[PDB]
RNA sequence: GGAGGUCAACAUCAAGAACUGUGGGCCUUUGCCUAUAGAACUUAUAACGAACAUGGUUCUUGCCUUUUACCAGAAC
RNA sequence: GUUCGCGAAGUAACCCUUCGUGGACAUUUGGUCAAUUUGAAACAAUACAGAGAUGAUCAGCAGUUCCCCUGCAUAAGGAUGAACCGUUUUACAAAGAGAUUUA
RNA sequence: GUAUGUAUUUAUUUU
């Protein structure tokens, strides 16, 4: 459908002006899944319309709490450890593409040139052991009976060590504040009145 | 095909979403190519998504980098007031924005702590919550614009159009139901026949009654039948309180 | 004669049934997949002998429904069976008026 | 409501010999071929694997109004071409009956939607050259008999035919109300 | 399509002086922009009397009309233009001048001015 | 039958040969939703097919003749289809059996399977009507001959005579000297409208005579469809045609009417 | 037969601190009183969502030539 | 093509292979639509014209219409959106005076 | 807030 001149396209046009109702649910849809930076690539389920009028992305992320601060949380120290490192640290322009150069396609220039490691982070050896593992998997933990539902992927179930790991890695998202009585004045009620 | 399908040929759409004029433009163009805040915003919000589409893009290739990247959406996400113009569309989103950059605030002085100024960033959690979620509000709004601009567009405007009165047309109106009043009742004292010629004629008499009580003068008529003075009287004194 | 009781009850049960078809078929006319949450064969052709079967097709969502509908006037004629005959029951007047 | 509640007008012809027809019902289809107005759509298939596919044209109106069929376009009745029935009746009687129709648009935006009904509607190298040719028979009819019997020019205005065999040869078999001779060099 | 319009796409190579070049040269074949006259939309300052059916153009009128620039050259250099103007009542054209010495206008062909 | 229905239809045109879309430059930018070009009209755009049929020598059997399907390729009656005996539809001059089969249906829609409208068009365009059985097709512009000079007009009507002649049975042809115009007259609307799409936009003369190698450049030969005869003689022979037809038809009426009794 | 599924349909999810069925008595089915069985999910710093958007009407403002687009509070 | 089975043949000792046959499993897609001239986009260019009430130059609101356009719009614009600005004769009589014809 | 309007027929419809 990229070039479409003929006759046989005018349902397909039609077809189009159509869709444009429904796109930004599909602008909605993809930019909610969006990689993170810890991950390299996402696969997505895409539905399309049969003339290739439009592609939604149909998923919802689900991410374990705990090990989603834990996640973010590490990737905040490799940021930090980052920037304190190296000299040169140089921001990529704005837009990235000029007007004229229509969007490469996919099929052709990306799909061959392989991911270009990500952020991570080197973790530990001794005492992430429990959770050095499976951290940065796209979904963390998808096969196993005892710690997750299935691949459906909703009411996870943990252990003792790992919340433990879990807890000593998103010290610095944590909320840190360990008691109610600190919140006095700052409670919703005070807010309200 | 939106573009064209109005007819419009020489409005070209680049490949961020610009949509400039190729030709200076005769006035009836301007007249038929101005195009709402349907189209314009949704342009606005798609040259968005290419935008970010195409840092990952650039990931992709292997042309930036690992840290680049992040520190890049999150540029984005904070200035898109800078990078877009939908602020213009609809204001409304400029609380987003004000949004998006308090975090930014709040995100650097709990990172940047003990060291640099420099530009190193890229934790895009909030910003991408925030206009993710203005992104749910206006999902129903877009789809009642765009539905009327796409039915509108095969199916012509609604022929009827009706228009309510409002600050404007007011006074109109007003004069309208009174100069009808008028004709009623003083059609119907009548005793039979005669009625246009009468009628323009008495609702003149009104007329020149109301400019005469503006003007303070007495406005009597040599003759006329003084039940229709008793009318007109009526009315004119009713429209002066 | 006032007109009883049961025979409200008659007029208000056919009457209401009536205006809620009218309100339902427009509900689901309309552009909103979210109004449409407040909402046989039939056909015996000359003498029958083929029969007949209708069923509905499924719209492609994105193509216009309605393929048909567009907005244009209509003159009617007005069609008089009958006349309606206009039974009603000056000279110096217009010296005064 | 107005639209779906009259019933479609099917012939038993073009229906088809099938005992149980499946048939496509759209609540708005494209205007008719003649009032121009919307109206509800049904497809058919004749066979249950027929290739074909028969769309009704007209309205329900547009129609009973002429009253024809809405895919054949012919007499409800008798099965004959409209501009037809009007002339077999307008031979009774003496000069009536034409069906005077509609140009412009609301014309016949218009004009389908009284309920008056219409007219017809109401009651229910070798060169022989040929002379001596009526000016009525067409070439067809000619060269059709010759065939019967056992490449041709004719001018109308002159009343005269020259026809050209594939061979002499024909020409002694054929040989075997008309000017012939036989001459060509 | 906005009435204020900062930027015009152009088309991806448009070298703009070699655009100047050509469309120079384009500039001689065209009817319009060679046809030594002009149309303006104006108002007659000093009234006016018509000398076909005699009609007066009141005071000051608005008028489609026609300038001209005069192959005349007001001292050594100064413009000066001629005017024309068409009667509403008949289809006659009257001409002005343009007197930078005097400031005042002064007229010809067709119309006559009142005192 | 030894012709046509034994040997298989033949590819008229490889599909890469085919021309293109986007008729060339008609104005100043090219449009995406219609086709068509923008802003400004250039000369009005017709040209000459490059392509025409060769009755005996393309037309073969299909795959709608084992499927008994009832429509005819324009393609071929352009001779442009690219399917060849891959195509759905038939590919062959109609003749008097499928118009049989074809009787039915051929009242509301063409040969071609495309409904017809009611007005004919402003300018008696491509299809025609479905109110009147019109048989007569209007040929004009012969300057699709282009500018060659003739030395007689039996040149121009046997030169057509032997055009149209293979598409079908011809009534009557009359050429007119006067106003450059052919009347062409068949048994049967089908071979009209057939014969109306094949034949339009077309040169003329030999496979090589004089200019033939420029014949690309020519304009192309309206084929309309034609008003009514003014004259009184052929006005006489359609009311007599008109007449005589009813009485036929009104055994029919007598022949099941008697049958209801 | 067990485990599952980024599968579907149909129910139900804001209230007398509140659900349903059943036994018995009175009025004459409803309703009141009495007896008994079972109550998934959501609720007390109150709620299905440990999150957080937009729109309509009506008022109060704020910008202030006018309308969209808006400024920040309330009710529905 | 799988599986249950029967029969024949062969290897075999009821098993392995081939052949023949019975039965089960599986059961009617798609089109309102065919691929450039001849079933219908609209601007632009050229020529002519040249602006509402007025003596004149402007703000504007409406109202009617089988005109609509831009607009998400029931907001508001499009010259106050445009058209309007023209053609115009019979419910018809009563009274009086003069000329012509007639029982 | 840069009007607006009219016209732009080339391909020849039977006497
Ligand atoms: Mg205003
Ligand atoms: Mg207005
Ligand atoms: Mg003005
Ligand atoms: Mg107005
Ligand atoms: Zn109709
Ligand atoms: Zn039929
Ligand atoms: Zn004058
Ligand atoms: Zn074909």
């Amino acid at each position: 459908h990229s070039d479409m001149a003929s006759k046989m396209y005018n349902t397909d046009k039609k077809a189009f002006l159509g869709a444009l109702k429904y796109l930004p649910h599909a602008i909605l849809k993809l930019l909610e899944n969006m990689p993170h930076p810890w991950e390299q690539a996402k696969e997505v389920k895409v539905l399309y319309h049969t003339s290739g009028a439009i592609t939604f992305v149909n998923e919802t992320p689900r991410v374990i709490e705990p090990v989603y601060t834990a996640q973010w949380s590490a990737t905040w120290i490799a940021m930090r450890r980052e920037k304190r490192d190296r000299t040169h640290f140089k921001r990529m322009r704005f837009p990235p593409f000029d007007d004229d150069e229509p969007p490469l396609s996919y099929e052709q220039h990306i799909e061959n040139i392989e991911p270009l490691d990500p952020i991570n982070l080197p973790l530990d050896s001794q005492d992430d052991e429990y959770v050095k593992d499976w951290l940065y998997d796209s979904r963390p933990l998808e096969e196993d009976s005892k710690k997750v539902n299935g691949t459906s992927y909703k009411k996870w179930s943990f252990d003792l060590p790992e919340m433990s790991n879990l807890y000593r890695l998103s010290t610095p998202l944590r909320d840190e504040v360990t008691d109610k009585n600190y919140y006095y004045l700052f409670d919703k009620k005070s807010f309200f009145n | 095909l939106l573009i064209h399908r109005k007819g419009l040929t020489y409005l070209h759409l680049d490949y961020n979403f610009n949509l400039k004029p190729t030709k200076t433009l005769t006035t009836k163009e301007r007249k038929k190519s101005r195009l709402g805040n349907s189209f314009h915003l949704m342009r606005e919000l798609l040259k968005m998504m290419k935008l970010i589409v195409d840092t990952h893009v650039q990931f992709r290739l292997g042309n930036v980098d690992a840290f680049q990247l992040a520190d890049g959406i999150h540029y984005i996400l904070n200035h898109i007031g800078q990078l877009t113009g939908i602020y213009r569309y609809k204001y409304k989103v400029m609380h987003q924005i004000r949004a998006c950059k308090d975090l930014k605030h709040i995100i650097y002085y709990k990172f940047n702590k003990n060291l640099g100024k420099g530009p190193g960033c890229g934790f895009w959690q909030p910003a991408w919550r925030v206009w993710l979620n203005f992104l749910r509000g206006t999902i129903p709004l877009l789809e009642r614009y765009i539905g009327n601009l796409i039915t509108r567009q095969f199916e012509g405007r609604s022929n009827e159009i009706v228009k309510t009165t409002t600050k404007q047309r007011l006074d109109a109106y007003y004069d309208l139901e009174l100069r009808n009043s008028v004709m009623d009742d003083i059609l119907e004292m009548m005793p039979e026949s005669i009625r246009q010629k009468k009628a323009r004629t008495i609702l003149q008499h009104l007329s020149e009654a109301w400019r005469c009580w503006k003007a303070n003068i007495p406005w009597d008529v040599p003759g006329m039948p003084a039940p229709i003075k008793k009318i007109i009287e009526r009315y004119i004194k009713s429209k002066a309180d | 004669p006032l007109p009883t009781k049961a025979e409200i009850q008659e007029c208000t049960a056919r009457t209401k049934s009536y205006i809620q078809r009218l309100v339902n078929a427009k509900l689901a006319n309309s552009n909103n997949r979210a109004s449409s949450r407040y909402v046989a064969p039939a056909n015996l052709l000359l003498n029958n002998s083929h029969h007949i079967e209708v069923v509905s097709k499924q719209m492609d969502p994105l193509l216009p429904r309605f393929v048909g509908k567009k907005a244009r006037k209509v003159v009617a004629p007005t069609e008089n069976d009958e006349v309606v005959p206009v039974l009603h029951m000056g000279e110096a007047d217009p010296n005064e008026w | 409501d107005e639209i779906n509640e009259p019933p479609p007008n099917i012939c038993e012809q073009c229906l088809g010999d099938e005992a149980n027809i499946r048939m496509t019902k759209i609540p708005q289809g494209s205007e008719c071929k003649i009032c121009t107005l919307p109206f509800t759509l049904y497809h058919f298939k004749t066979s249950k694997r027929s290739n074909n596919i028969i769309k009704t044209l007209i309205c329900v109106r547009c129609a009973t109004q002429r009253n024809i069929c809405q895919c054949c376009m012919l007499d409800s009745r008798w099965h004959i071409p409209i501009q037809l029935r009007d002339h077999l009746i307008s031979l009774v009687n003496e000069e009536n009956v034409m069906t005077e129709e509609a140009k412009n648009d609301m014309m016949k935006r218009f004009l389908s939607l009284k309920n008056v009904k219409l007219g017809g509607a109401q009651i229910t190298t070798k060169s022989f050259f040929l002379y001596n040719i009526d000016a009525s028979i067409p070439e067809w009819k000619i060269t059709d008999t010759v065939s019967q019997l056992l490449s041709l020019i004719v001018n109308h205005k002159a009343k005269c035919g020259g026809l050209r065999f594939q061979s002499s040869e024909l020409g002694e078999r054929f040989v075997s109300i008309f000017i012939i001779p036989w001459s060509s060099g | 399509s906005e009435r204020k319009a900062i930027n015009k796409y152009y088309p991806p190579d448009y070298n703009p002086l070699e655009a100047e070049k050509l469309s120079r040269k384009m500039a001689k074949k065209l009817k319009t922009m060679n046809k030594s006259h002009a149309s303006i939309r104006l108002m007659t300052p000093f009234s006016m009397r018509c000398l076909e059916c005699n009609e007066y153009i009141p005071k000051s009128r608005k008028f489609n009309g026609k300038k001209e620039l005069l192959k005349e050259k007001y001292l050594d250099s100064i413009k000066i233009y001629r005017l024309t103007i068409s009667c509403p009542r008949c289809a006659n054209s009257i001409a002005f001048r343009t007197d930078p010495g005097n400031s005042d206008y002064v007229m010809e062909v067709g119309g006559v001015r009142n005192y | 039958m030894t012709s046509w229905r034994d040997k298989s239809a033949k590819v008229q045109v490889k599909e890469s040969e085919l021309p293109s879309s986007i008729p060339a430059q008609t104005g100043l930018t090219f449009n995406i939703w219609y086709n068509k070009w923008s802003q400004g009209f250039a000369g009005n755009t017709r040209f000459v097919s490059p392509f025409a049929l060769q009755p005996q020598l393309h037309s073969g059997k299909t795959r709608g003749d084992n499927d008994g399907q009832l429509f005819f390729c324009l393609f071929f009656a352009k001779g442009m289809c690219c399917l060849g005996p891959k195509c759905e539809y038939l590919h062959h001059i109609p003749d008097e059996e499928d118009i049989g089969k074809l009787a039915l249906r051929t009242e509301v829609l063409d040969c071609f399977g495309r409904e017809k409208f009611a007005d004919y068009r402003e300018d008696m365009g491509g299809i025609g009507s479905f109110r009147k059985k019109n048989k007569t097709l209007y040929v004009g512009g012969i300057d699709g001959a282009l500018n060659s000079k003739h030395l007689k007009p039996a040149q121009i009507e046997s030169r057509i005579r032997f055009v149209f002649s293979r598409l079908g049975d011809i009534d009557r042809i009359r050429y007119v000297e006067s106003k450059n115009c052919g009347f062409v007259k068949f048994k049967y609307q089908a071979n009209a409208e057939f014969a109306k799409e094949a034949m339009s936009n077309q040169t003329l003369l030999l496979p090589s005579d004089k200019e033939w190698d420029d014949r690309r450049e020519g304009t192309g030969l309206l084929v309309k469809w034609a008003n009514e005869d003014p004259d009184p003689a052929a006005q006489k022979r359609l009311q007599e045609e008109l007449k005589l037809e009813s009485l036929n038809m009104m055994v029919h009426l007598i022949n099941n009417n008697t049958n209801s009794a």
